[PDB]
RNA sequence: CGAAGAUGAUCAGAUACCGUCGUAGUCUUAACCAUAAACUAUGCCGACUAGGGAUCGGGUGGUGUUUUUUUAAUGACCCACUCGGCACCUUACGAGAAAUCAAAGUCUUUGGGUUCUGGGGGGAGUAUGGUCGCAAGGCUGAAACUUAAAGGAAUUGACGGA
């Protein structure tokens, strides 16, 4: 009951698109955050850092407030977005908004013999934001999250249970570290493993099939 | 010193958008019917709005004014635009085709008329 | 080939070059030249007894401003002269 | 100069696999290049590769389809025992369930999984995944 | 202290320090 | 990927680029999916029935997704003599 | 897939060889030497108009595949296509943008030109680049009237046509609307010419 | 171009390459059966012939060495290979 | 940091050319760097042509010209407003206007 | 022309700019020195990866101009290629902290070969020792002690006898 603009969101309040994995498969740009609220209802947010950056004027200092917020369900989706705002209500609340639009899945896997319920990642993947580089390594069961507590919380909320971490550059720079971690958990699906070598039928988007209960004239 | 504010020019442009088959090129009736079709808090404010709106119509009778769209010019401007030339352009007057243009038409295998003329170099 | 030699038979040129560039550390240059025993009043030890000559009051560095209440100490084992802080509220009256 | 033609083969592959090409050209075609390319072929990482027999040393055109993320040389060819293959593959390969480290062995040029079955070892050439 | 002008001050002192050892020898 | 008891567990098989075989992933918003309608006798639409290709963002941004689709539609029959293999 | 009737009819070739659509540029982009046929003296490059048609029929097969006809957005900043884009817009569904594009149209959902096409056709990839660039953010395939000197980055389908004259631009837009209407329930037969004349797509002065 | 056929390129695209950078390198030079104006006797002259070739009768020159192909001696009929 | 790619001059392949003297202050400056303007004035003035024209033998004679290549230093060409420091994006332009 | 030096002004002072001179020097011959912001602050070799046009030098081909005067040498120019070079332009796949860079890319998906150098800032290119030089100095080259920052790149301001 929010008057959805943006056709993909018109199908989502309808109930025509039930899964976010169909959004991910056709790579659809989620521009309206109520798409993420309905499709992923059991979603938790953790606000981590409220750092104030400052700007020099002719006189004084205007101290706006940045925020980094991780949203995520622990079944393999997180998002991350930065919000520099005038006040920390608008930093936190709109930070959760930008976090939801970036929600991407992770390809969990096995260190592994393939005994059930993927506990880890399936590939060593890197991500580089700034000088910071984060490698995530598949780990056997019971490893826990061997990471710094910033990168640990992003991976706990992505539902990874067992992972190893290398790091480089200034990991004290908190924005780039999680952003480089986000590229690392984002590249889990970008990696072509042999069980993805199977040729696929290349299906038709919901915005083509349901082209009349979207596109409301 | 007589440049008008956006609040005069938006409200004037918002009047033209939905009241063109109404208020005319006369300021005095434009002044008087902005009492009914708009709620303007001051007599001085109303007369500036009604005057630029009057200025807008006098511009509209010689060509459309950009930033303004309504249907009374829209089905007007296509009616200028349905015109087709009977000059038979894209029909042969007598088709100038060069040597390496005659080689293309031959290599498509189609049937065309040509006229072979060399290019001066 | 990124600087260093990579080859199989190049174990010496890597090992010579390591020792050469090993000296630029702070602890390896200190430990292998033995400056703990030669220099450095506590000659490699952790605690050294000494005899109190004097009670100094050292000015604290700016931007701090206080009198720090050290003492001057000649070491029993070495005869070297050191200045030793007396840490707590008071405690300069406790030394002698 | 040109020391390892295997690197001259395996850098021409990664540079055009990255740019989405369906083919590379490899010069100058060692046997070690061929028997690296055959292991990559037989496990599903390239397509048909064809050797151009000029009368000097050979050019090779490899049809790279799409399945390859990284191929490379470990230079120098280190002496690998049988109890450090599980340290060599744990450093070059992303996960255990896929990817292959290619050895030189007196039993042949071969990857690491069946060299564990054959109970053979030798020198290292590179990796593929 | 331009480092070039600190140098010609130092090179002055390089002469004087090797003068005072030749003075004592 | 499958676990030990069957049970294909993935959470989702991504699409592939039809030209360079890369994974099209959830942020590749430069990636397209083109539906080309199949055509019945004497030239109509056949609504709903497509010859569908997918291009990732890389092949587009490199300027090659023109000739990628030229090759990809010629072998499906959609194009006849636009793309020549021996360049 | 295209039986024999989608061959370039010699009556279509009289349109294409007299609207100067075959005369390409002086500088051929490396992504366009497919389309070039046998350079003339004084550097004139001749586009093969047979390959122009097959790309054009393929383009219409993409256009007549979007079930709403309205979200096939057509773009022309340049004036030579500006009449032609609106004549394409009237015959088909085809939400038009003639002239300036107003960036923040495909993204920026709160704007008043906010659109989500399932396909974009542009007249010049040089001038309409703000449309082509912003198409790269919301997964939109792009057909483009391209000359031999024109950037093919984020151009999925490129119709090789001359962009200098006014008749060459206007003809290709006419035939592009034609085969869309021919390949659906609107211009049922393929063999008669359209009585809608080519020159109603053409720019005029003054 | 992201897909091409390096095995069988265009033969025009082979003449438009260096003699080394083709798929199988080889000479673009050739030999010529050259006759003097004075007589009928047959010599064989290289393209890039580096030598004032002298026949039996007109024993002065038949080609002059240049920086590329030898320029033939302006009365001499040649025939390739 | 490196403010210009071509550092301040036109030297990629020399190391050394030769110096020239600035015509204002006699600074020795490399010729590839210096700053060079060509001054082609008429001999008299544009204002005084008609006075010299009427008071001359040889009708429509020549009105000759004074040519001189002027090499400035960077300090003297800026101060005489010849090159007039540009913006970071503007200074990449290598056309006279 | 001009380190030094002489001299003329101004400045509160000028052991400085500026004006006039002017030894050494600047030039050379025969021997020394061995340093430069000796710079592209970017080792040398090799491979690959992206488009463009201009130039230099070499070569190939035009029944192309140029000597159009009957079936018109040679040079120069024009057009297309390729070889090598000095660069540049556009983009940025990539790279980086960024400025920028087709190299400074093919780098946590880290291994083509190889040489030299660095390890927070000072002390300090100092002491000492050796060595080289007629000397100035060059090459090699510390430690004690002190220090919580020094620095790089970009942003916003502020200020400029811009
Ligand atoms: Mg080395
Ligand atoms: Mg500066
Ligand atoms: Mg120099
Ligand atoms: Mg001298
Ligand atoms: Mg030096
Ligand atoms: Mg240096
Ligand atoms: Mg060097
Ligand atoms: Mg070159
Ligand atoms: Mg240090
Ligand atoms: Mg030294
Ligand atoms: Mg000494
Ligand atoms: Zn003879």
């Amino acid at each position: 009951g929010w008057v959805p603009v943006t056709k993909l969101g018109r199908l989502v309040k309808a109930g025509k698109i039930t899964t976010i994995e169909e959004i991910f498969l056709h790579s659809l740009p989620v521009k309206e955050f109520q798409i993420i609220d309905t499709l992923l209802p059991g979603l938790q947010d953790e606000v981590m850092n409220i750092k104030p950056v400052q700007k020099q004027t002719r006189a004084g200092q205007r101290t706006r407030f940045k925020a980094v917020v991780v949203v995520g369900d622990s079944n393999g989706h997180v998002g991350l977005g930065i919000k520099t705002a005038k006040e920390v209500a608008g930093a936190i609340r709109a930070g959760i908004i930008i976090a939801k639009l970036s929600v991407i899945p992770i390809r969990r896997g096995y260190w592994g013999t393939n005994l059930g319920q993927p506990h880890s990642l399936a590939t060593k993947t890197t991500g580089k934001c700034g000088s910071v580089t984060v490698r995530l390594i598949p780990a056997p069961r019971g490893s826990g999250i061997v990471a710094s507590p910033a990168v640990k919380k992003l991976l706990q909320l992505a539902g990874v249970e067992d992972v190893y971490t290398q790091s480089n550059g200034k990991t004290r720079t908190l924005e780039n570290t999680l952003k480089a971690a986000f590229v690392a958990i984002g590249n889990t699906y970008g990696f072509l493993t042999p069980n993805l070598w199977a040729e696929q039928p290349l299906p038709v988007s919901p915005l083509d099939i349901y082209s009349d209960e979207a596109s409301a004239q | 010193g007589r440049v008008r504010t956006k609040t005069v020019k938006r409200a004037s442009k918002a009047l033209i958008e939905r009241y063109y088959p109404k208020l005319t090129l006369d300021f005095q009736t434009n002044k008087r019917l902005c009492d009914e079709i708009a709620t303007i808090q001051s007599k001085r404010l109303r007369n500036k709005i009604a005057g630029y709106t009057t200025h807008l119509m006098k511009r509209i009778q010689k060509g459309p004014v950009r930033g303004i769209s309504f249907k009374l010019q829209e089905e007007e401007r296509e009616r200028k635009d349905q015109y087709v030339p009977e000059v038979s352009a894209l029909d042969l007057s007598r088709l100038n085709v060069d040597n390496q243009t005659s080689d293309l038409v031959k290599s498509l295998g189609l049937k065309l008329p040509l006229s072979v003329i060399n290019v001066s170099a | 080939g990124k600087g260093k030699p990579r080859g199989l038979n190049s174990a010496r040129k890597l090992r010579v070059h390591r020792r050469n560039n090993r000296w630029a550390e702070n602890n390896y240059k200190k430990r292998l030249l033995g400056t703990a025993f030669k220099s450095s009043p506590f000659g490699g030890s952790s605690h050294a007894k000494g005899i109190v000559l004097e009670k100094l009051g050292i000015e604290s560095k700016q931007p701090n401003s206080a009198i720090r209440k050290c003492v001057r100490v000649q070491l029993i084992k070495n005869g070297k002269k050191v200045t030793a802080f007396v840490p707590n509220d008071g405690c300069l009256n406790f030394v002698d | 100069t040109r020391s390892s033609v295997l690197a001259d083969a395996l850098n021409a592959i990664n540079n055009a696999e990255k740019t989405g090409k369906r083919q590379v050209l490899i010069r100058p075609s060692s046997k070690v290049i061929i028997k690296f390319l055959q292991v990559m072929q037989k496990h599903g990482y390239i397509g048909e590769f064809e050797y151009i027999d000029d009368h000097r040393s050979g050019k090779i055109v490899v049809q790279l389809n799409g399945r390859l993320n990284k191929c490379g040389v470990i230079s120098p060819r280190f002496n690998v025992k049988i109890g450090d293959i599980e340290k060599w593959t744990a450093n070059l390969l992303p996960a255990r369930q896929f990817g292959y480290v290619i050895l030189t062995t007196s039993a042949g040029i071969m990857d690491h999984e069946e060299a564990r079955r054959k109970h053979v070892s030798g020198k290292i050439l590179g990796f593929v995944y | 202290m331009r480092a070039k002008w600190r140098k010609k001050r130092t090179r002055r002192l390089k002469r004087k320090r090797r003068k005072v050892r030749a003075r004592s020898k | 990927m499958e676990n030990d008891k069957g049970q294909l567990v993935e959470l989702y098989v991504p699409r592939k680029c039809s030209a360079t075989n890369r994974i099209i992933k959830a942020d590749d918003h430069a990636s397209v999916q083109i539906n080309v309608a199949k055509v019945d006798e004497e030239g109509r639409a056949i609504p709903g029935e497509y010859v569908t290709y997918a291009l990732s963002g890389y092949v587009r941004s490199r300027g090659e997704s023109d000739d990628s689709l030229n090759r990809l539609a010629q072998n499906d029959g959609l194009l006849k003599n636009v793309w020549s293999y021996s360049r | 897939s295209l039986p024999a009737t989608f061959d370039l009819t010699p009556e279509d070739a009289q349109l294409l060889l007299a609207a100067n659509t075959h005369l390409g540029a002086r500088n051929v982009q490396v992504h366009q030497e497919p389309y070039v046929f046998n350079a003339r003296p004084d550097g004139v490059h001749v586009i093969n108009v047979g390959k122009t048609w097959e790309k054009l029929v393929l383009a219409a097969r993409i256009i007549a595949a979007i079930p709403n006809p309205e979200d096939v957005v057509a773009i022309s900043s340049r004036t030579f296509g500006q009449r032609a884009v609106l004549k394409f817009a009237a015959h088909t569904g085809a939400t038009p943008i003639a002239g300036r594009f107003t960036p923040g149209s495909f993204t920026n959902y709160i704007t008043r030109s906010f659109k989500e096409p399932r396909l974009v056709i542009v007249t010049d990839p040089r001038s309409d680049a703000q449309a082509i660039k912003e198409a790269s953010y919301v997964n939109i395939p792009v057909i483009a009237l391209t000359d031999l000197d024109s950037p093919s980055e984020f151009v999925d389908v490129a119709i090789p046509c001359n962009n200098r004259g006014k008749h060459s631009i206007g003809l290709i837009w006419y035939l592009l609307a034609r085969e869309v209407l021919r390949l659906r329930g609107a211009l049922v037969d393929r063999t008669q010419p359209w009585s809608i004349m080519p020159d109603l797509y053409f720019y005029r002065d003054p | 171009v992201l897909v091409q056929d390096l095995l069988h390129p265009t033969a025009a695209s082979e003449a438009r390459k260096h003699k080394l950078k083709t798929l199988v390198q080889g000479p673009r030079s050739y030999f010529l059966d050259v006759k003097c104006p004075g007589c009928l006797n047959i010599t064989t002259v290289f393209s890039h012939a580096q030598t004032a070739v002298t026949c039996e009768s007109c024993s002065t020159i038949l080609c002059t060495p240049t920086g590329g192909k030898a320029k033939l001696s302006e009365g001499t009929s040649f025939r390739r290979k | 940091p490196k403010k210009r790619a071509s550092n301040g001059r036109n030297k990629k392949g020399r190391g050394h050319v030769k110096p020239v003297r600035c015509v204002n202050c006699s600074k020795s400056i490399p010729k590839d760097k210096a700053i060079k303007r060509m001054a082609i004035r008429n001999i008299v003035e544009a204002a005084a042509v008609r006075d010299l024209s009427e008071a001359s033998v040889y009708p429509e004679y020549a009105l000759p010209k004074t040519y001189n290549k002027l090499h400035y230093c960077v300090s003297c060409a800026i101060h005489a407003r010849i090159v007039r420091v540009r913006s970071r994006e503007d200074r990449k332009n290598r056309a006279p206007p």
